């Protein structure tokens, strides 16, 4: 769910996203939260850091 | 004067959304809506953000 103002979430739990559980290992309707944006120099006109 | 039902997305497979889902994400079904008018159109849906 979306975040009360000013908060820090570092949780690192897997996502169950379905009914299947998820067990706290990767798989189907689990995906991992964090994803890295990869910033490179010849980036877009929007996507520099 | 329908129902208007999401039993299609329930299960579904992958998918996005419009990624806002403002009420019960996921759940929905609790507002009527005027209609359900869907205009039939193909993208390649690599640039959702636009």
């Amino acid at each position: 769910s979306n975040l009360k103002p000013f908060e820090r979430d570092i949780s690192t739990e897997i996502y169950q996203a379905g009914s299947t559980p998820c067990n706290g290992v990767e798989g189907f309707n689990c995906y991992f939260p964090l994803q890295s944006y990869g910033f490179q120099p010849t980036n877009g006109v929007g996507y520099q850091p | 004067n329908c129902v208007a039902d999401y039993s299609v997305l329930y299960n579904s497979a992958s998918f996005s959304t419009f990624k806002c889902y403002g009420v019960s994400p996921t759940k929905l079904n609790d507002l009527c809506f005027t209609n359900v008018y869907a205009d039939s159109f193909v993208i390649r849906g690599d640039e959702v953000r636009q």
